[PDB]
């Protein structure tokens, strides 16, 4: 056990050269130690594994040739009041021709949890014939094997290392596996122990072991079910690189350059060995002199990228990794380059070589993995639908072209349209034909889709809309003049396949962060939750966007023209006044609401000040397009009114100005079609005031759906909590008790309010 | 206050030197301070704006701004515990400095060093690195003629007090 | 908590937020006063067809945050689906 001082930090920084300031001690900050203090805490460790007797070598040749380090994904690194220990595995103790490779692999823990792998690997040179005290322990590459015809299950029940345990049918396999070998000669094994999990991705997300592997044999010369595994099936492969590589700076302006001596990296990291520092050790050897440390060389190239390649945060480097090609002489110039090549799980591979500059020849070759920025994901909601959406997209990406093949066949065999032909060649009217035996498959999936509505008078009319689909019907056209993308309950399947094709895209080259904040505007929620936090599949999320569609189009009565009373407004609160305030139009909605007893409710808090969106009856929506009109000319603010007049004495005030623009609406035919006004600019071609409490009669058929399309397994808690910002409740999404309580005091929910008073049973 | 608002105190801005009517130095970390000329950029116009044909009330306001070769944050409260430390040195060592014969004018009161209840050497230390600098209180001279020994020679000391006192027959 | 109680606990307020998202208005400024001040992100991305989100955060920006950015020292770069695919997938012009 160490513990990581004030002291023992800055004595290593200022050894090894890292200015960084978040790891000097200041005020209002905790002070961060090194990520290459890793080998400082676990030298003792590392280098304990190449005394044993097994492993048997002249330790005066000894090479230092690759070291790695590797945060645990979810770990924090380290500070100053952290009591460290540390415990190492060596891995691979290997003949080579070119002498003795010793890896160790020493995971560094911390209060008990594990924070960090240091991978290092060592050689001793010559030539070794111990093949009875060699060994090898890999963790094999996870391989991705996808059965698509009828025989691949009989091959694998022949295969006596595989042994299913249930019975479960199954479409795809991985199988994240690992090996023992041992050694007999240089390419022959004496013998191989391979175990390992196979793997069943769920249509609900939930991944749960079929079977294991058991492959154990004596005297072979090749391992079966790695190659079993090489040619029938793909490599589960993250490391995801790009097609050219970008370089990050170019210039000279890289640069380090070598110690005049080794004493000091020496006394700080406990690197003891005579060869660094003596001048009769490193001649002994026959090396050309008192060379640097390996891991000066680590720490200081380590330091380059930290600030040259991740603007000087030392929170984002979180692996890094280098090969010991050549030696160093002190006082020698090391010129680095250091290029952008591929991406892992969001954070960015970045690999290095460091060149001495006199020489030009290689000492260093690298990679790291550093973070991206803090990085939010916003999902257009709708009101931006256009003619080929994604077409591009579709045609040239495989991973979002499945994505729109898997969902529109979802349509056309339980639907009966094709959403493709929707996007790209846009119709003004759909036919739906009820057909032959499953054309009566599909008539029926539009009987069941009933919404329940009832009245402001409480009595419950359970009443039928569709008379038009009934159990004679052969045909339904869907109409709508604009076109059909355009139309509510097709364009917003249209927008969460592309948002979907579109992140699906982004997600296979490795570009989604850990630490990323989703969110999505209105329409767009869906599209989110079901990217990052995947709670439902492609095909349940497309029944609900185009459900949600037909609850809200048909939850406000048309008349014989199939228009309405109802609308939309976007409203623009500083075109009127730059002292008109956001408290200033929400009080005006305030009352003219409860005047009129009409309903007229701002739906879209967008921006402040600039961006609001006001929904309700349009005799309200023509009311308030002449309020800011009339209030514009006139330049009455309501806030120096404040001062003006009294609390209750702005109620009386409004009578003269409103109720004159509140006749002249009625004096209109009453569904008018709304102009454009100063301060006012209307949504043409909505019909249909959601997110206002006009729907909230129409929720409860609509929530009883999601419990059936959003199943009980398939939420992941991990993605939502603190990543997804809701609409509802506009914090972040947390299950604690008064978040639930806001909740509750904004919609009045029945189910939550049940949980929200026997919370006690929760630990 | 604009910049200092959106910081903690660690990273709290404030003047340092004051070299004349419309000459100040400010003073905090390296970070901070550029945080101070972002903001600064926004309500700053280029030298060629040309607003000779805008009138005098509603013009913008134009400066240059850069940071100076100096590493350390003298004359502000992010040395003050270095105070304590430099003052016990002197104590370890022989450092006092005697009786006074020119008056010296003090930097931030403007009072003579020759008139001290304390001494010399713990007040200059506190001097330099805690107290800010009024620099034309410092020298509200009686003088004629100014003699800079400092560095610098024509971007030194003795230029940019030439033009506080462009007229008053220094 | 137990991770059967964790999930159940999500499960229903994840519904509960959805089906009520229909019928209650959208708050985007205090989302969007979360993911630019609560969060700090360098990095806001708009997937969509157009960058109605994009040009609503950068309204919010020089509104709300211009004078803070400037304070922290933050480079926010806001990029859409639309337009700025390129500098999403890292293949720079």
């Amino acid at each position: 056990e160490i513990t990581i001082s004030s002291q023992t930090i800055s004595e290593f920084t200022h050894a090894i050269g890292n200015k960084c300031d978040a790891f000097v001690d200041r005020p209002g900050k905790a002070t961060l130690a090194p990520m290459d203090f890793a080998i400082v805490i676990g030298w003792k460790a590392i280098i304990k594994a190449i005394f044993p007797k097994s492993v048997d070598g002249d330790l005066l040749k000894l090479v230092h040739l690759s070291n790695g380090y590797k945060m645990i994904t979810g770990a924090a690194p380290l500070k100053k009041g952290d009591v460290v220990s540390t415990k190492a595995e060596i891995k691979a103790v290997l003949n080579q021709p070119s002498g003795k490779l010793v890896e160790v692999v020493g995971t560094i823990y911390r209060e008990g949890k594990p924070v960090m792998e240091v991978t290092s690997q060592f050689l001793y040179r010559g030539e070794y014939n111990d093949y009875c005290n060699t060994f090898q322990k890999v963790t094999e590459t996870p391989v991705q094997v996808a059965f698509k015809s009828a025989k691949d299950l009989a091959v694998l029940r022949s295969k006596e290392w595989f042994h299913l345990e249930k019975d479960v049918q199954f479409d795809v396999l991985t199988f994240r596996c690992e090996s023992t070998y041992k050694f007999k000669s240089a390419n022959v094994y004496s013998s191989i122990k391979t175990t390992g999990q196979v793997l069943l991705e769920l249509p609900t997300k939930e991944v749960i072991q079929v079977g294991s592997v058991d492959y154990e044999a004596g005297t072979s010369y090749g391992n079966p079910v790695t190659d079993y595994l090489s040619r029938n099936g793909k490599t589960i492969e993250e490391s995801v690189i790009f097609e050219n590589a970008i370089p990050l700076s170019s210039g000279e302006e890289l640069t380090s350059k070598a110690p005049g001596t080794n004493e000091p990296y020496a006394i700080v990291s406990g690197d003891y060995n005579p060869i660094h520092v003596s001048r009769v050790f490193a001649a002994y050897a026959k090396l050309p002199g008192t060379i640097t440390h390996g891991m000066y060389s680590s720490a200081s190239i380590r330091a380059l990228v930290e600030e040259w390649a991740a603007n000087n945060v030392a929170a984002r480097v979180r692996a890094f990794k280098c090969d010991f090609v050549g030696m160093v002489l002190p006082n020698d110039t090391l010129q680095t380059t250091m290029e952008h090549v591929g991406m892992i799980n969001g954070r960015k591979i970045i690999k290095v070589e460091t060149r001495n500059v006199e020489t030009e020849l290689p000492v260093l070759i690298g990679e790291a993995e550093i973070e991206q920025p803090t990085t939010t994901y916003v999902f257009t909601g709708q009101g931006s639908q256009e003619q080929g959406m994604g077409m591009e997209l579709y045609n040239s990406s495989e991973v979002a072209r499945e994505v729109w093949d898997k969902a529109d066949r979802h349509f056309v065999n339980n639907y009966g349209f094709s959403i493709l032909d929707i996007v790209q060649n846009n119709p003004n009217e759909l036919t739906i034909h009820f057909g032959g035996a499953k054309g009566r498959a599909i008539r029926d999936n539009y009987i069941g889709m009933m919404f329940e509505t009832i009245g402001e008078d409480g009595a419950l009319k359970s009443e039928k809309i569709f008379k038009d689909i009934d159990e004679t019907t052969t045909s339904y056209t869907f109409v709508s003049p604009t076109g059909l993308l355009s139309a509510t309950q097709f364009t917003q399947p249209a927008l969460t396949l592309m948002e979907k094709a579109a992140y699906e895209d982004i997600k296979s080259k490795g570009l989604i962060p850990s630490d990323i904040m989703f969110a999505g505007h209105s329409l767009g929620e869906y599209s989110a939750l079901s990217s990052l936090a995947n709670v439902m599949p492609i095909e349940s999320l497309v029944d609900v966007v185009f459900y949600r569609g037909m609850t809200m189009q048909v939850a406000v009565p048309r008349d014989e023209l199939g228009r309405s009373n109802y609308g939309m407004v976007a409203v623009n609160p500083s075109r009127v006044s730059a002292t008109f305030d956001d408290s200033a139009l929400r009080f005006v909605v305030d009352e003219v609401a409860n005047k009129t007893k009409w309903l007229l409710e701002i739906v879209n808090y967008n921006v402040e000040n600039q961006q609001y969106v006001a929904a309700g009856d349009l005799r309200a929506l023509d009311t308030l397009t002449n309020v800011l009109n009339v209030l514009k000319i006139n330049k009455i603010d309501i806030v120096k009114l404040q001062e003006q007049m009294s609390i209750e004495k702005v109620k009386e005030h409004l009578y003269e100005i409103v109720d004159e623009v509140a006749a002249k609406s009625l004096a209109k035919p009453q569904p008018i079609d709304l102009e454009r006004g100063f301060a006012v600019i209307p949504l043409k071609g909505i019909s249909v005031p959601f997110h206002s409490s006009y729907l909230m009669s129409g929720v409860k058929p609509f929530q009883r759906f999601l419990c059936k399309k959003i199943p009980k397994s398939s939420v992941k808690p991990q993605d939502l909590i603190g990543k997804y910002i809701p609409n509802l409740t506009a914090k972040p999404f947390e299950l604690t008790k008064e978040y639930f309580q806001s909740v509750y005091d904004l919609t009045k929910s029945e189910k939550i309010k049940s949980i929200l008073d026997n919370w006690e049973q929760y630990e | 206050e604009q910049t200092n608002s959106h910081l903690p105190r660690e990273k709290h801005i404030a003047i340092s030197l004051i070299n004349g009517a419309r000459n100040l130095v400010l003073s905090g970390p390296p970070e901070s301070l550029y945080g101070f000329n972002l903001n600064l950029r926004n309500q700053k116009a280029p030298m060629g704006l040309d607003q000779s044909r805008v009138p005098f009330s509603e013009r913008k306001l134009k400066c240059s701004n850069r940071f100076l070769p100096i590493f350390a944050p003298f004359h502000s409260h992010l040395l003050a515990d270095a105070t304590e430390l430099i003052l016990d040195d002197v104590k370890e060592h022989g450092l006092s400095f005697e009786g006074l014969k020119i008056p010296v004018y003090d930097t931030f009161d403007g009072s003579d060093f020759q008139a001290l209840k304390e001494p010399i050497i713990d007040r200059v230390v506190k001097l330099i690195t805690e107290l800010p600098v009024h620099w034309e209180e410092a020298t509200n001279h009686k003088a004629t003629h100014i003699l800079d020994f400092g560095p610098g020679g024509v971007s030194g000391l003795g230029v940019l007090t030439h033009r506080n006192k462009e007229g008053t027959g220094a | 908590m137990k991770p059967e109680i964790e999930q159940e606990l999500s499960h229903t307020l994840l519904t509960e937020l959805l089906a009520y998202q229909f019928a209650s208005p959208v708050r985007w400024i205090e989302t969007q006063d979360v993911f630019l001040k609560q969060h700090n992100t360098e990095r806001i991305i708009e997937i969509g067809p157009s960058p109605t989100l994009a040009g609503m955060a950068n309204r919010t920006i020089k509104a709300k945050y211009e004078s803070y950015d400037a304070a922290l020292s933050l480079q926010r770069q806001v990029l859409c689906y639309s337009k700025d695919a390129k500098e999403i997938y890292y293949k720079p012009d």
